[PDB]
Formats: C-alpha cells, sequence, structure tokens
C-alpha cells in the first residue's frame, strides 16, 4: 500500500484555509411551493492543509474582468489540492455545496463555491482535488 | 434624383473587449436614368415594289 503519500509533504509549503457548510430553509407559512422564502443556513470550518493554484490558459471565459452590455463584470476560478473532505450538492436534499474563502485578482476576499471533485476510492490516501468558481459578485451563490 | 431613405439603427460594437464604438447604418434609393447607343442601323427602303392581282368574272 501507499507510504509516503500517506503523509504531510515537507518540502512544498501549505496553507489552511476557511470554509463554511451551506443548507437552505423555506420560511413562507402560506405558499404552497418548496422554495417559500429561501433562507441558507452556514457552519463554519477549515481544512486541515491546502495549496491554490491559477487557470493555466487565457481563453476568453478565462479573463477576471469580462466586457459585457452592462459593464465590467468579475470572474474568478482555482484549483485546489487538499487533504480535507468537501461535498457537492445531493439532490432530493437539503444540502448545497461547500465553500471557502480566498483572494482574489481585486485584492479582496470572497467565497468560491465547490464545483467538482476528485477522489481515488481504490488507493486509500485521503488526497483530493477541487475546482473552484468565484461567487457572483454581490450574491451569495446558489 | 432622390427617393426615399429606411430605418436609422443605432449600434454598439466592442472593441479589443474594453470599449463599446457607437455606429449606425441606412440605406438611401435613388432614382436614376441611363442611356446607351446601338451598334449600327439597318438599310433604308430606297425602292419599294408592290404586286396586285385583281381577281374579276369577266376574265
Amino acid at each position: 500500500a501507499y507510504s509516503l503519500l500517506s503523509s504531510r509533504n515537507r518540502l512544498i509549503p501549505r496553507v489552511e484555509v476557511q470554509c463554511r457548510k451551506r443548507e437552505w430553509v423555506k420560511t413562507d407559512p402560506d405558499s404552497p411551493f418548496l422554495n417559500g422564502g429561501r433562507e441558507v443556513l452556514y457552519t463554519p470550518f477549515t481544512a486541515v492543509e491546502c495549496t491554490v493554484q491559477p487557470m493555466r490558459g487565457k481563453a476568453i471565459r478565462d479573463q477576471n474582468n469580462q466586457l459585457m452590455i452592462g459593464g465590467e463584470e468579475d470572474y474568478d476560478s482555482y484549483t485546489v489540492y487538499s487533504e480535507t473532505l468537501l461535498f457537492r450538492a445531493r439532490e432530493g436534499t437539503e444540502h448545497l455545496s461547500d465553500q471557502m474563502l480566498l483572494p482574489d485578482s481585486g485584492g479582496g476576499q470572497t467565497w468560491f463555491t465547490v464545483m467538482k471533485a476528485d477522489m481515488y476510492p481504490s488507493s486509500g490516501v485521503p488526497r483530493y482535488r477541487y475546482y473552484l468558481i468565484a461567487v457572483p459578485v454581490g450574491t451569495e451563490g446558489g | 434624383a432622390y427617393s426615399s431613405t429606411s430605418n436609422i439603427a443605432r449600434m454598439r460594437v466592442p472593441l479589443n473587449q474594453q470599449m463599446f464604438e457607437n455606429r449606425a447604418r441606412t440605406i438611401v434609393t435613388f432614382n436614376a436614368t441611363f442611356v446607351e447607343k446601338d451598334l449600327g442601323t439597318f438599310e433604308d427602303i430606297e425602292h419599294i415594289i408592290i404586286g396586285i392581282d385583281v381577281d374579276n368574272p369577266s376574265g
């Protein structure tokens, strides 16, 4: 079985990041809809150690500021290697995708939503790879 | 001569993915008249000969 990869690295620096779980709930008392007035509940936590890297190409959809008919919108993304388990959304449930807070190109800090998670069930070592997309500015995603 | 005009449409076109340029477009229709010259002529009628036959019962 794997031995070296089953232990923490000692050459490349790694950092911890903050995250938060997400659910949703219905608030309207009389509306007949599952949506109602949707609300999201958060529960914070942290990842043991992570590595953050940017997109490699220069494709038009990967550029940071984009020109739309309204104005120069904003976009960011990352690829993350981590030893913590993060989950995407699951259907027929009230759980949403986990989010984690990282620096952006504008100098601030914003939340990124997990979109793709990679796992190797037959190997055993707990090492994962994630792909993240920054939440739209002015909202908390979906 | 001038005849009529079409709708004037205003447009915005991105440039270098940074700026929107103002533009417009229209179609103006004019009348005209074109003249061209033939490549020759036919001959004139200088002499005409006509044959006549008057059918009658006396001969």
